[PDB]
RNA sequence: GUGCCGAAAUGUACUAUCACUGAUACCAUAAAGGGAGUCCAUGUAUAUACUAGGGCCCCGAAAAUGAAUGGCGCAUAUAGUACUACCGAUCUCAG
């Protein structure tokens, strides 16, 4: 079970890579929904969304197309039209994916992956507009945004004070280290780094 | 034998051959591979991986070579015979002259630092590649 | 040592033109039209990926003009005129399609006309001999498989970036990887 | 018959659309068309428990297929479509390196 | 296959002289001295007004 | 890829006039048959020689001296396009003449929109930093020439120890 | 603000192609895109590269622009020096010698790491 | 044909592009006429003024169920150019 840290990345790119490792058979969650960052202007990426929201089923709305304003549900889409979704392999497949606004309390121990080819700097050239999808969102309606980032908030400090004990145990690690090399050897010290 | 194919002298017509070249009897009177060699790269005495059948990640110092493709192992855990198919040749070569005897391959071994207990260490694949590993 | 002759004294060796040529037929059967397929049956390539040896001259280069798109061709050297007879090499005998085998096979067939064993009947083809086209219809088409490059554009011509028609000495090189 | 190298079933041989005859398997850590070259010829095997059975399906390496690691493989009984998304046990032998 | 090996030698002999300083150079001087002289003007059409 | 090649040629001998002009055509081609149908479409176009009657007498491909160091080429060209034809003198910096040639129908391509069938080059030839007057170009002949490589790449050092996954975040700064 | 520039007389690690991993220094720029360099570990011929496959370190040779071979060879005598003791060009080696170990090599380097938590293991 | 749906390089090398926009023959529409948008550029005069033009992009450009570069989506998955590798028919070749 991977976690994806999805803050930086671009949405079809990050759908692109997703998409298809769901269908090598492998469960994938993915967090921070709401900081993965699409290209354009934000007038630009609102008009996209203006478009999307006009396709309704004429005869009655609640057959029609639904319109999913929480950037973890915008992401799923995009996701669902690039795995045959209908098909058995595919809603087996889909259903193992996970997105989650803002990493939650089960997924906060997981080491968080980050795949490198779908990352706005790489992708995107530098002096052109790009905008995150909680922006957007909020913009569309989603009405928890704000709620998000008070919650980041809490958790970003608590990581910090992981941190600060990490640190602690690895400096003494080293000073421990820094003994064991002197019992080895002078010449069992350099196979170990450099390798002969 | 291919001798015996003669041209015939007939011109009937029903069949035309067009060059100088005629029709072709081809009949003769009424009376009447592979090496499969040994490996190169496994000497007396070479260090062994046996990956198939019974013995699997178990090193194996080959005692002498059969020939015909065939090498007999020997080693701790022991004077099997199996073929070229089921063995990866290591670089290392301990000096063993003598056909099978188990006890001198650790005494031979014991010459060389910590070769008595690479020999008996099971090999294993784990996670983070074989095509790239360079033996 | 004839070229490197006259770059010393001034001139140019200018060197003998192909005496014949080897005509892979490259495009297959059908959308075609009769005059451009009345010419593909007289050469014997009626399959696709099929070639013989056609000998050079206005008779045969201007029937070669009319048919350019649906074959590629051009000018083989002594040792791909070897390594097709002894490889893929079949005789024509009364109809039906004979593999070589040994040389009592072309003893029979050709003797009369001096060519006794393999050897005699490849040096035939590319010294362009008196009995050339006995030795060539005695040769049965050849069949070769498609190469293991690929190769770009059908239906354009070698000249512009494509396949077709004549490319000179470097049929060579498409041979290689057809076989 | 333990010691493999893990690799997925990812797919079947196809076009576009059309697809069993062959399959393609993805082995774990190969990523290239030389790197794959070294697991030609050699031998998979599937395996799968019916409740205190445990079969075995050989299983084979054909050639490499494209440029990503991706590998052709024969089976004496060709696969599911259930094995989908499954592991298999790519075994390294017969071996001349 | 002995043939083959000599006809090989003398064909790979002549790419001695090809890719020799002395014959490039030549062949370079060649090349110079074929091309063209230097335009004054590009434009398609100079126009000239004279009177009469 | 391009070489360029000299290649010479002559009208057969008429009983009128035996040993006639020959005539030379620098042309850039992939290989020697190529090479040969671009000097018949430049011979028949403007000095009225025909394949059908004519020998060609040397294809004569063309090394550089010493590709070991960087020249300034400048090249005059014609370039057509609907409605109009245009001359342009365009110029480059590369390690030889066919470089350059490779580079200017890609540029041609790229900026202008117009394929190698439409382009006809006038004069290629190697030039001086003194008679050189462009200014983009002109700044690469000076002394004392930083400039970053802001946007690294990510590529695999080796096409076998490619990933699609990475704990720490690529830094992809100049620096 | 940058530090390192691309610049006539400067030491890189070549990250792309078949000149992976190998030091060379850029005796003379060209393009935007593209720079001559000279390979001073394996003597190739020298050729004109691009800057993207390459990747730059700190160090400068004092070279005159189109230098001679070996007379530009013998400027980076002293920075190769300061490369390889550098931290970073350690695990250009260490990747290097991993890439070559043996069989019986790596269960040497495994007993050692064994030896080593253990003895760690202990001061906890 | 090779981001994912979808088998196969988000390949290498080289030039253009910001637009509620563009995206592969037949083919499923757009013109005359404009633009100190940007890149490339011809001739003259004195870093600067005056323009011969060319691409790409914008305007010109409005219809009725909600709507279709095939979809998702992309902005180095858009527009051209060159060279290799690779997938792919009941063709071709081998049995």
């Amino acid at each position: 079970p991977i976690v994806i840290d999805a803050k930086g990345h671009i949405q079809g790119r990050l759908a692109a890579a997703v998409a298809k490792q769901l269908l090598k058979g492998r469960k994938v969650v993915v967090v921070r929904c709401e900081e993965i960052e699409l290209n354009g202007q934000h007038k630009f990426t609102v008009h996209t969304y203006e478009r999307f929201l006009n396709k309704t089923t004429n005869s009655n709305p609640r057959d029609g197309p639904f319109h999913q304003r929480a950037p973890h549900e915008i992401f799923a889409r995009a996701v669902r039209g690039m795995i045959p979704y209908k098909t058995h392999r595919g809603a087996d497949a889909f259903a193992n994916l996970q997105c989650y606004e803002g990493i939650p309390a089960k997924y906060v121990s997981y080491k968080r992956l980050v795949i490198p080819h779908a990352l706005r700097c790489v992708s995107i050239h530098t002096d052109r507009p790009t905008t995150k999808l909680g922006r957007l969102s909020t913009t569309m309606g989603w009405k928890y945004g704000n709620v998000v980032a008070q919650l980041e908030e809490q958790r970003k400090a608590e990581s910090a004070k992981y941190f600060e004990a990490k640190k602690a145990a690895q400096d003494k690690r080293a000073a421990a280290i820094e003994k064991v090399n002197k019992q080895l050897g002078a010449q069992a010290v350099k196979f170990l780094e450099t390798f002969q | 034998e291919l001798l015996f194919i003669s041209p015939i002298a007939k011109k009937d017509i029903k069949r035309p051959s067009w060059r100088g070249i005629p029709r072709i009897s081809f009949t003769r009177p009424a009376v009447a591979a592979k090496a499969v060699e040994t490996r190169a790269n496994l000497k007396v005495g070479t260090v062994v991986i046996i990956v198939g059948g019974e013995h699997q990640g178990k090193r194996a110092v080959v005692v002498a070579d059969q020939g015909a493709g065939i090498v007999k192992v020997a080693g701790p855990v022991p004077v099997n015979e199996i073929s070229q198919d089921y063995l990866i040749a290591t670089s290392t070569s301990i000096d063993v002259a003598a056909n099978a005897t188990e006890a001198q391959v650790e005494a031979a071994a014991a010459k060389v630092p910590e070769m008595v207990d690479y020999l008996k260490a099971p090999f294993t694949i784990k996670k983070g590649r074989i095509h790239l590993m360079k033996f | 040592d004839a070229e490197n002759k006259a770059t010393a004294e001034g001139a140019f060796y200018v060197p003998a033109e192909a005496k014949f040529a080897f005509v892979i037929r490259t495009k297959g059967t059908n959308k075609l039209h009769p005059d451009v397929r009345k010419i593909l049956h007289l050469f014997r390539l009626n399959q696709k990926h099929n070639a013989i040896f056609v000998r050079l001259n206005k008779a045969t280069i201007e029937m070669l003009k009319r048919v350019t798109p649906q074959v590629a061709f051009g000018y083989p050297s002594v040792d791909m005129v070897r390594k097709l007879i002894y490889k893929l090499g079949t005789a024509n005998l009364n109809g039906q399609r004979i593999p070589i085998a040994d040389n009592q096979i072309i003893k029979v067939a050709l003797g009369h006309l001096c060519i006794e064993s393999v050897e005699d009947l490849a040096h035939e083809i590319y010294t362009v001999g008196p009995n050339f086209a006995a030795a060539n219809r005695f040769l049965a088409v050849f069949k070769l498989h498609a190469p293991k490059g690929g190769y770009k554009k059908i239906n354009r011509a070698y000249v512009e970036g494509g396949d077709y028609g004549n490319r000179e000495h470097l049929i060579d090189e498409l041979i290689e990887r057809m076989i | 018959v333990k010691l493999f190298v893990p690799a997925t079933f990812v797919s079947f041989r196809r076009s576009k659309r059309i697809i069993p005859n062959q399959a393609l398997l993805e082995i774990q850590g190969v990523v290239s068309k030389e790197e794959a070259q070294f697991y030609a010829g050699k031998k998979v095997a599937s395996v799968w428990k019916f409740d205190k059975q445990e079969f075995i399906n050989w299983g084979v390496i054909t050639q490499p297929h494209g440029n990503s690691g991706v590998v052709r493989a024969k089976f004496e009984k060709n696969l599911p479509p259930q094995m989908l998304g499954k592991q298999v046990r790519v075994m390294l032998y017969p071996s001349t390196i | 296959q002995k043939a083959l090996k000599e006809v090989a030698e003398l064909r790979a002999a002549q790419e001695a002289k090809r890719t020799s300083p002395e014959v490039v150079k030549a062949v370079f001087a060649e090349a110079v001295a074929a091309q063209p002289a230097t335009p004054d003007n590009m434009s398609t059409q100079i126009i000239n007004h004279i009177p009469l | 890829s391009l070489k360029q090649y000299l290649v010479i040629g002559r009208p057969y001998p008429t009983k009128e006039i035996p040993n006639p002009p020959a005539v030379r055509v620098q042309v850039f081609a992939p290989d020697e048959v190529i090479a040969k149908s671009k000097f018949w479409t430049v011979a028949q176009r403007i000095a009225r020689l025909k394949k059908a009657h004519g020998e060609v007498l040397a294809v004569k491909h063309v090394i550089e001296p010493e590709p070991t160091r960087v020249k300034n080429y400048g090249v005059w060209l014609s370039y057509r396009s609907t409605r109009n034809h245009h001359n342009v003198y365009k110029e480059y910096r590369d390690t030889t003449t066919e470089g350059a040639a490779t580079k200017m129908l890609a540029e041609l391509a790229g900026t202008h929109d117009v394929s190698a069938d439409n382009i006809s080059i006038i004069k290629i030839a190697e030039v001086a930093d003194k008679d050189l007057v462009h200014k983009n170009i002109s700044q690469f002949t000076h002394e004392n020439i930083k400039f970053p490589m802001l946007k690294q790449s990510i590529r695999a050092p080796t096409a076998s120890a490619r990933k699609v996954f990475a704990a720490t975040r690529p830094t992809v700064c100049g620096f | 603000p940058f530090k390192q520039f691309v610049e006539i007389g400067r030491v890189a690690l070549i990250n792309f192609g078949e000149l992976v991993d190998k030091l060379a220094i850029i005796v003379d720029i060209v393009d935007d895109k593209r720079v001559l360099i000279d390979v001073l570990e394996f003597d190739a011929p020298r050729q004109t590269i691009p800057i993207q496959r390459l990747k730059l370190t700190d160090y400068v040779a004092k070279i005159q622009r189109n230098a001679a071979p070996e007379a530009a060879k013998a400027a980076a005598k002293d920075f190769i020096k300061q490369f390889y003791e550098s931290a970073w060009g350690k695990q250009v080696i260490a990747r290097k010698n991993k890439a070559q170990m043996n069989d019986f090599q790596r269960f040497k380097y495994a007993q050692l790491e064994a030896k080593r938590d253990a003895l760690v293991a202990k001061e906890l």
